[PDB]
Protein backbone atom coordinates (compact mmCIF):
# COMPACT_ATOMS: atom_id res chain seq x y z
CA UNK A 1 0.00 0.00 0.00
CA UNK A 2 3.08 2.46 0.67
CA UNK A 3 4.35 1.08 -3.03
CA UNK A 4 1.03 2.12 -4.06
CA UNK A 5 0.58 5.38 -2.32
CA UNK A 6 4.56 6.67 -3.02
CA UNK A 7 4.40 9.43 -0.67
CA UNK A 8 7.28 8.57 1.88
CA UNK A 9 10.05 5.81 0.40
CA UNK A 10 9.36 2.20 2.23
CA UNK A 11 12.50 2.24 4.13
CA UNK A 12 11.07 5.07 6.41
CA UNK A 13 8.24 3.35 7.24
CA UNK A 14 11.00 0.08 8.31
CA UNK A 15 13.42 2.23 9.89
CA UNK A 16 10.51 4.04 12.21
CA UNK A 17 9.21 0.70 12.93
CA UNK A 18 12.90 -0.51 13.74
CA UNK A 19 12.67 1.79 16.43
CA UNK A 20 9.32 1.31 17.78
CA UNK A 21 8.71 -2.65 18.09
CA UNK A 22 10.93 -5.63 19.62
CA UNK A 23 13.96 -6.17 17.22
CA UNK A 24 14.07 -9.99 18.03
CA UNK A 25 10.66 -10.89 16.05
CA UNK A 26 10.72 -8.24 13.58
CA UNK A 27 13.92 -9.68 11.95
CA UNK A 28 12.59 -13.37 12.40
CA UNK A 29 9.70 -11.74 10.52
CA UNK A 30 11.40 -10.15 7.71
CA UNK A 31 13.31 -13.36 7.11
CA UNK A 32 9.92 -15.12 6.84
CA UNK A 33 8.61 -12.27 4.50
CA UNK A 34 11.70 -12.51 2.31
CA UNK A 35 10.59 -16.20 1.67
CA UNK A 36 6.45 -15.79 0.91
CA UNK A 37 5.78 -16.06 -2.78
CA UNK A 38 4.06 -13.29 -4.28
CA UNK A 39 0.48 -12.69 -4.39
CA UNK A 40 -0.34 -10.00 -6.28
CA UNK A 41 7.98 -9.76 -5.16
CA UNK A 42 8.25 -6.16 -4.77
CA UNK A 43 7.59 -6.33 -1.24
CA UNK A 44 10.89 -8.89 -0.47
CA UNK A 45 12.84 -6.64 -3.34
CA UNK A 46 12.17 -3.54 -1.26
CA UNK A 47 13.53 -5.10 2.27
CA UNK A 48 16.23 -6.43 0.58
CA UNK A 49 17.22 -2.67 -0.74
CA UNK A 50 16.43 -1.70 3.16
CA UNK A 51 19.07 -4.23 4.61
CA UNK A 52 21.81 -3.15 1.96
CA UNK A 53 21.60 0.16 2.99
CA UNK A 54 21.40 -0.12 6.58
CA UNK A 55 24.43 -2.52 7.96
CA UNK A 56 23.78 -2.33 11.67
CA UNK A 57 20.58 -4.48 11.20
CA UNK A 58 21.76 -7.00 9.07
CA UNK A 59 24.55 -7.40 12.16
CA UNK A 60 22.23 -9.02 13.99
CA UNK A 61 19.89 -10.40 11.66
CA UNK A 62 22.60 -12.98 10.40
CA UNK A 63 23.58 -13.21 14.40
CA UNK A 64 20.07 -13.77 15.87
CA UNK A 65 18.67 -15.99 13.50
CA UNK A 66 19.33 -19.81 12.81
CA UNK A 67 21.50 -21.38 10.11
CA UNK A 68 19.29 -23.07 7.62
CA UNK A 69 16.78 -19.75 8.18
CA UNK A 70 19.65 -17.51 6.83
CA UNK A 71 20.53 -20.44 4.11
CA UNK A 72 17.50 -19.94 2.33
CA UNK A 73 17.12 -16.37 2.48
CA UNK A 74 20.70 -15.90 0.57
CA UNK A 75 19.74 -18.83 -1.50
CA UNK A 76 16.88 -16.87 -2.42
CA UNK A 77 18.64 -13.72 -3.36
CA UNK A 78 22.34 -13.51 -4.49
CA UNK A 79 22.51 -9.98 -3.40
CA UNK A 80 22.56 -10.92 0.24
CA UNK A 81 25.47 -13.48 -0.44
CA UNK A 82 28.76 -11.29 -0.50
CA UNK A 83 28.08 -9.46 2.43
CA UNK A 84 26.85 -12.47 4.62
CA UNK A 85 30.36 -14.54 4.31
CA UNK A 86 31.59 -10.72 4.57
CA UNK A 87 29.80 -10.83 7.91
CA UNK A 88 31.15 -14.19 8.51
CA UNK A 89 34.89 -13.51 7.41
CA UNK A 90 35.31 -11.11 9.59
CA UNK A 91 34.09 -12.78 13.07
CA UNK A 92 36.40 -15.56 12.67
CA UNK A 93 39.54 -13.24 12.28
CA UNK A 94 38.60 -11.98 15.93
CA UNK A 95 39.44 -15.40 17.14
CA UNK A 96 42.28 -16.57 19.08
CA UNK A 97 43.24 -20.40 19.54
CA UNK A 98 44.55 -21.74 22.82
CA UNK A 99 46.72 -24.48 22.78
CA UNK A 100 45.27 -26.22 26.13
CA UNK A 101 42.09 -26.50 25.35
CA UNK A 102 41.75 -27.54 21.41
CA UNK A 103 39.19 -24.62 20.60
CA UNK A 104 38.79 -21.50 18.46
CA UNK A 105 37.44 -18.73 21.12
CA UNK A 106 37.21 -14.59 21.28
CA UNK A 107 38.62 -12.06 23.41
CA UNK A 108 35.22 -10.62 23.90
CA UNK A 109 32.03 -12.12 25.36
CA UNK A 110 29.98 -11.46 22.34
CA UNK A 111 32.80 -12.49 19.76
CA UNK A 112 30.83 -15.71 18.17
CA UNK A 113 31.74 -19.56 18.98
CA UNK A 114 33.13 -21.65 17.35
CA UNK A 115 30.19 -24.43 17.20
CA UNK A 116 27.58 -21.53 15.99
CA UNK A 117 29.90 -20.47 12.89
CA UNK A 118 30.75 -24.04 12.19
CA UNK A 119 26.99 -24.69 11.87
CA UNK A 120 26.72 -21.51 9.67
CA UNK A 121 29.48 -22.74 7.53
CA UNK A 122 28.22 -26.10 7.34
CA UNK A 123 24.67 -25.10 6.54
CA UNK A 124 26.08 -23.24 3.57
CA UNK A 125 27.75 -26.00 1.97
CA UNK A 126 24.77 -27.97 2.55
CA UNK A 127 22.90 -25.96 -0.06
CA UNK A 128 22.52 -25.43 -3.81
CA UNK A 129 25.75 -25.53 -6.11
CA UNK A 130 25.08 -21.57 -6.60
CA UNK A 131 26.24 -20.69 -3.33
CA UNK A 132 28.75 -23.82 -2.21
CA UNK A 133 31.41 -22.54 -4.77
CA UNK A 134 31.00 -18.93 -3.54
CA UNK A 135 31.50 -19.63 0.22
CA UNK A 136 34.21 -22.61 -0.87
CA UNK A 137 35.92 -19.94 -2.69
CA UNK A 138 35.60 -17.10 -0.19
CA UNK A 139 37.00 -19.80 2.49
CA UNK A 140 39.83 -20.66 0.20
CA UNK A 141 41.28 -16.83 -0.82
CA UNK A 142 40.90 -16.20 3.00
CA UNK A 143 43.13 -19.32 4.03
CA UNK A 144 45.47 -18.28 1.90
CA UNK A 145 45.65 -14.90 2.64
CA UNK A 146 46.67 -15.96 6.22
CA UNK A 147 49.47 -18.62 4.88
CA UNK A 148 48.52 -21.63 3.06
CA UNK A 149 49.00 -23.80 6.12
CA UNK A 150 47.63 -27.78 5.56
CA UNK A 151 47.86 -28.14 9.82
CA UNK A 152 45.53 -26.45 12.55
CA UNK A 153 46.89 -24.35 15.47
CA UNK A 154 47.53 -21.12 12.68
CA UNK A 155 44.03 -21.06 10.85
CA UNK A 156 40.69 -20.80 11.93
CA UNK A 157 39.99 -21.38 7.99
CA UNK A 158 42.54 -24.29 7.69
CA UNK A 159 40.32 -25.93 10.66
CA UNK A 160 37.00 -25.27 9.19
CA UNK A 161 37.72 -26.66 5.96
CA UNK A 162 39.26 -29.86 7.77
CA UNK A 163 35.67 -29.84 9.81
CA UNK A 164 34.11 -29.59 6.94
CA UNK A 165 35.26 -33.31 5.74
CA UNK B 1 86.91 -45.26 25.38
CA UNK B 2 87.86 -45.23 21.53
CA UNK B 3 90.73 -47.82 23.22
CA UNK B 4 87.68 -49.81 24.96
CA UNK B 5 85.49 -50.10 22.38
CA UNK B 6 88.65 -51.71 20.25
CA UNK B 7 89.58 -53.41 23.04
CA UNK B 8 85.76 -55.55 23.37
CA UNK B 9 86.17 -55.79 19.82
CA UNK B 10 87.77 -59.04 20.26
CA UNK B 11 85.64 -61.93 22.04
CA UNK B 12 88.56 -73.33 30.51
CA UNK B 13 85.66 -75.09 33.10
CA UNK B 14 87.67 -76.95 35.64
CA UNK B 15 86.06 -79.97 37.42
CA UNK B 16 87.59 -78.45 41.24
CA UNK B 17 85.83 -75.28 42.83
CA UNK B 18 87.97 -72.18 42.12
CA UNK B 19 87.10 -68.79 43.35
CA UNK B 20 85.21 -67.71 40.14
CA UNK B 21 82.16 -70.10 40.83
CA UNK B 22 82.23 -68.34 44.65
CA UNK B 23 82.72 -64.87 43.36
CA UNK B 24 79.37 -63.55 42.54
CA UNK B 25 77.68 -61.91 38.94
CA UNK B 26 78.70 -57.85 39.39
CA UNK B 27 76.20 -55.28 39.69
CA UNK B 28 75.76 -51.93 38.09
CA UNK B 29 77.00 -49.80 41.10
CA UNK B 30 80.35 -51.97 40.53
CA UNK B 31 83.52 -51.09 38.66
CA UNK B 32 83.65 -54.33 36.96
CA UNK B 33 80.18 -54.00 35.47
CA UNK B 34 81.35 -53.30 31.54
CA UNK B 35 78.60 -54.19 29.25
CA UNK B 36 79.13 -54.73 25.31
CA UNK B 37 81.09 -52.79 22.69
CA UNK B 38 77.64 -51.54 21.97
CA UNK B 39 76.34 -50.49 25.16
CA UNK B 40 79.77 -48.72 25.64
CA UNK B 41 79.71 -47.10 22.06
CA UNK B 42 76.84 -45.37 23.66
CA UNK B 43 78.69 -44.24 26.27
CA UNK B 44 81.25 -42.56 24.38
CA UNK B 45 79.14 -41.29 22.09
CA UNK B 46 76.96 -39.98 24.55
CA UNK B 47 79.72 -37.74 25.99
CA UNK B 48 81.16 -37.10 23.08
CA UNK B 49 77.96 -35.13 22.54
CA UNK B 50 77.79 -33.61 26.49
CA UNK B 51 81.15 -31.94 25.91
CA UNK B 52 79.77 -30.17 22.35
CA UNK B 53 81.97 -32.37 20.08
CA UNK B 54 78.94 -32.92 18.38
CA UNK B 55 80.27 -33.97 14.60
CA UNK B 56 82.22 -37.08 16.09
CA UNK B 57 79.39 -38.05 18.26
CA UNK B 58 77.63 -37.96 15.22
CA UNK B 59 79.89 -40.23 13.50
CA UNK B 60 79.96 -42.14 16.72
CA UNK B 61 76.09 -42.65 16.75
CA UNK B 62 75.84 -43.43 13.06
CA UNK B 63 78.52 -46.33 13.56
CA UNK B 64 76.06 -47.43 16.49
CA UNK B 65 72.83 -47.66 14.28
CA UNK B 66 75.00 -49.64 12.04
CA UNK B 67 75.74 -51.60 14.57
CA UNK B 68 72.32 -52.11 15.94
CA UNK B 69 69.92 -52.24 12.76
CA UNK B 70 72.62 -54.03 9.88
CA UNK B 71 72.87 -57.24 12.77
CA UNK B 72 70.92 -60.17 11.08
CA UNK B 73 73.30 -62.54 9.93
CA UNK B 74 76.12 -62.04 12.74
CA UNK B 75 76.69 -62.24 16.42
CA UNK B 76 74.14 -59.92 17.86
CA UNK B 77 75.14 -56.72 19.42
CA UNK B 78 72.49 -55.47 21.83
CA UNK B 79 71.11 -51.86 22.48
CA UNK B 80 71.80 -49.96 25.84
CA UNK B 81 69.74 -51.50 29.12
CA UNK B 82 66.39 -50.13 30.31
CA UNK B 83 68.16 -47.96 32.63
CA UNK B 84 69.43 -45.86 29.82
CA UNK B 85 67.23 -44.74 26.88
CA UNK B 86 64.92 -46.79 24.95
CA UNK B 87 65.61 -47.62 21.10
CA UNK B 88 63.93 -44.49 19.64
CA UNK B 89 65.50 -42.03 22.31
CA UNK B 90 68.65 -43.53 20.71
CA UNK B 91 68.27 -42.13 17.34
CA UNK B 92 66.92 -39.31 18.77
CA UNK B 93 70.24 -38.18 20.00
CA UNK B 94 71.72 -39.18 16.91
CA UNK B 95 69.74 -36.46 15.18
CA UNK B 96 70.35 -33.76 17.78
CA UNK B 97 74.03 -34.24 17.29
CA UNK B 98 73.80 -34.28 13.08
CA UNK B 99 71.71 -31.14 13.76
CA UNK B 100 74.45 -29.58 15.83
CA UNK B 101 77.09 -30.65 13.28
CA UNK B 102 75.78 -29.11 9.96
CA UNK B 103 73.31 -32.23 8.50
CA UNK B 104 70.03 -31.85 8.84
CA UNK B 105 69.49 -32.89 5.52
CA UNK B 106 70.56 -36.40 7.25
CA UNK B 107 68.73 -35.36 10.89
CA UNK B 108 65.14 -35.72 8.31
CA UNK B 109 66.38 -39.28 7.08
CA UNK B 110 66.68 -39.99 10.71
CA UNK B 111 63.42 -39.46 11.83
CA UNK B 112 61.74 -40.25 8.61
CA UNK B 113 62.53 -43.98 9.09
CA UNK B 114 61.76 -43.51 12.71
CA UNK B 115 58.27 -42.41 12.04
CA UNK B 116 58.13 -45.00 8.94
CA UNK B 117 59.22 -48.01 11.09
CA UNK B 118 56.97 -47.22 14.01
CA UNK B 119 54.05 -46.10 11.63
CA UNK B 120 51.46 -49.02 13.51
CA UNK B 121 52.26 -48.17 16.66
CA UNK B 122 51.64 -43.99 15.95
CA UNK B 123 47.99 -42.96 16.91
CA UNK B 124 45.72 -42.20 13.73
CA UNK B 125 45.71 -38.57 14.37
CA UNK B 126 41.52 -38.44 14.20
CA UNK B 127 41.41 -37.09 17.67
CA UNK B 128 43.34 -34.21 15.67
CA UNK B 129 39.94 -34.04 13.87
CA UNK B 130 37.14 -34.32 17.40
CA UNK B 131 38.78 -31.55 19.68
CA UNK B 132 44.68 -35.32 27.27
CA UNK B 133 42.48 -39.28 26.73
CA UNK B 134 44.50 -40.46 23.99
CA UNK B 135 48.39 -41.94 24.29
CA UNK B 136 50.90 -40.98 22.44
CA UNK B 137 54.83 -41.37 23.70
CA UNK B 138 56.85 -38.72 23.79
CA UNK B 139 59.38 -39.65 21.50
CA UNK B 140 56.78 -39.17 18.18
CA UNK B 141 56.21 -35.37 19.45
CA UNK B 142 59.95 -35.22 20.20
CA UNK B 143 60.54 -36.44 16.47
CA UNK B 144 58.55 -33.93 14.81
CA UNK B 145 60.33 -31.02 16.88
CA UNK B 146 63.44 -32.02 15.83
CA UNK B 147 62.17 -32.87 12.43
CA UNK B 148 61.35 -29.20 12.35
CA UNK B 149 64.66 -27.49 13.81
CA UNK B 150 66.53 -29.47 10.75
Amino acid sequence: EVGKAEAERPARFLSSLWERLPQNNFLKVIAVALLQPPLSGEGSQVLVHWLLGNSEVFAAFCRALPAGLLTLVTSRHPALSPVYLGLLTDWGQRLHYDLQKGIWVGTESQDVPWEELHNRFQSLCQAPPPLKDKVLTALETCKAQDGDFEVPGLSIWTDLLLALR
Amino acid sequence: LELLVEALNVPAPQFLIEVELLLPPPDLASPLHCGTQSQTKHILASRCLQTGRAGDAAEHYLDLLALLLDSSEPRFSPPPSPPGPCMPEVFLEAAVALIQAGRAQDALTLCEELLSRTSSLLPKMSRLWEDELPYCPLWVSATHLLQGQA
